[PDB]
């Protein structure tokens, strides 16, 4: 059960507390796409993981237009 | 005819003179791509322009003033903020109930710039109740140019995921999207789909809203739209969905999503390549039925090809796809991967500078080896022959101790006599 959850996550390495206090394997399924977390995978076993369903690259040239000026009537 | 003169005549109690002056201020604000906005803001014209919105007796003046304000708000955050700090926003909302289309439309436009400035501005314009008046304009009798502006503001309303748009907004906007996704106009279609992007980007709860609306069977087919701008956005939208749960992912696959991917994996544009394998990487992170579906759709060799000959971006996405399959899949599913010659193009990525990719490849190799049991040596031999072992061997350096440790254990468990 617990290792099935973890099959959705990439173990990156040692705990990195930049990413908060260790989580439970059950709390792991509350992450956002691509989100890194520290998780407790056994007694005295805390590692950094990344979610395998991932985030997208930042768009730039692809359609944005947040603000638009009106140059003329038509 | 100076700026200081313009602000003076704009104060006149006469309306002809005033309108003329406000028209002049608008003209200074639409003469190029870098208008004298800061100067206009400093002239004291802002409160005057704002008060003109009150003038129901003069739609020309309301429209001209709104136009000048719109252009000031099209600028930087500080310049947009100057407009909202003049208390313009509630008057724009008022003008959305104007019986005159010109005034309505310029109010919509100006509000779009203000909404687009950020989530706080978005939330404020929303809380005053912009969405329902906005979406009411959507009718078949509305002029396309008007409708394009509405749909653009609709996007801005959906943008920013921390904090994401409120429940009420999303529930209002989704059924309007169901309508607009059927439009033939390309600009509108693009916006409708980008609004769905952002909606699906706020996470799994919002994705369920998009799914529950019934819009996805109409969205997946836009992966093959003749218009690349539509495809790019539909790829992002549907792609966001399949970062959701397995059940959510399945909703998309059941709309025959994977049939659309040969033409994206071989697309001329590398950006489309990259986003296509990104998408597919999120599928190989699914269950076994979903890994099987990628295989059955004959997509793996195009993945391994892009993994081999693609630009770095697409290769990065390709390695994840492979690695994700390597832990999602059955034994035979991985066997297929190997007999499709994944081992050499996968190993060649161990040289790249992006450390994450390298751990992702190393993680892949490790799963492959721990999974193929009698074939550990057999696959060990594949890794070695393409020069992978050589690449793994010298990843045993300390510049990345996570990479190091993983390189060591593979070599200790699988390549030590």
């Amino acid at each position: 059960v617990e290792s099935a959850v973890l099959r959705g996550f990439l173990i990156l390495g040692k705990e990195d507390r930049r990413y908060g206090p260790a989580l439970s394997i059950n709390e792991l399924s509350n992450l956002a796409k691509g989100e890194k977390a520290n998780v407790l995978i056994g007694q005295g076993d805390v590692v950094l993981v990344m979610k395998r369903k991932r985030d997208s690259s930042i768009l730039t040239d692809s359609q944005t237009a947040t603000k638009r000026i009106r140059m003329a009537i038509n | 005819t100076s700026l200081e003169a313009i602000v003076q005549n704009a104060s006149s109690d006469n309306q002809g003179i005033q309108l003329s002056a406000v028209q002049a201020a608008r003209k200074l604000l639409s003469s190029d791509r870098n208008p004298p906005i800061d100067d206009l803001i400093k002239s004291g014209i802002l409160p005057i322009l704002v008060h003109c919105l009150e003038r129901d007796d003069n739609p020309s003046l309301q429209f001209e003033a709104a136009w000048a304000l719109t252009n000031i708000a099209s600028g930087t955050s500080e310049q947009t903020q100057a407009v909202v700090q003049s208390n313009a926003v509630p008057l724009f909302l008022r003008l959305l109930h104007s019986p005159h289309q010109n005034v309505c439309e310029q109010a919509v436009w100006a509000l779009g710039n203000i909404i687009g400035d950020g989530p706080q501005c978005r939330d404020y314009v929303i809380s005053l109740g912009v969405v329902k008046p906005l979406l009411s304009f959507i009718s078949p009798s509305i002029p396309i140019t008007f409708l394009r502006n509405v749909t653009w503001v609709m996007v801005n309303l959906c943008r920013h995921k921390d904090p994401p748009p409120p429940m009420e907004t999303i529930q209002e906007i989704l059924p309007a999207l169901c309508v607009l996704i059927h439009h033939t106009d390309v600009n509108i279609l693009v916006d409708t789909v980008w609004a769905l992007s952002y909606l699906t980007d706020a996470g799994n709860e919002q994705i369920q809203m998009v799914i529950d609306s019934g819009i996805v069977p109409h969205l997946v087919p836009l992966l093959s739209h003749q218009e690349v701008k539509v495809q790019t956005a539909a790829l992002r939208a549907v792609g966001n969905i399949v970062t959701g749960t397995d059940e959510q992912t399945q909703v998309v696959l059941n709309c025959d999503a994977l049939s659309h991917f040969p033409a994206l994996l071989t697309h001329p544009k590398e950006k489309i390549n990259k986003e296509a394998v990104w998408f597919l990487s999120n599928i190989t992170a699914g269950n076994q039925q979903q890994v099987q579906a990628v295989i059955d759709a004959n997509l793996v060799p195009m993945i391994i090809h892009l993994l081999d000959k693609g630009d770095f971006g697409t290769q990065k996405e390709a390695a994840w796809a492979i690695s994700n399959l390597t832990i999602s899949g059955r034994k035979d599913q991985v066997a297929y991967l190997i007999q499709q010659n994944v081992i050499p193009p996968f190993c060649n990525l161990l040289t790249v500078k992006d450390a994450q990719v390298v751990q992702v490849v190393l993680d892949g190799l490790s799963n492959i080896l721990k999974m193929a049991e009698d074939e550990a040596e057999t696959i060990g031999n594949l890794i070695e022959e393409c020069g992978g072992l050589e690449k793994i061997e010298q990843l045993q350096n300390h510049e990345n101790e996570d990479i190091y440790k993983l390189a060591y254990e593979i070599i200790d468990q699988f390549f030590s006599s």
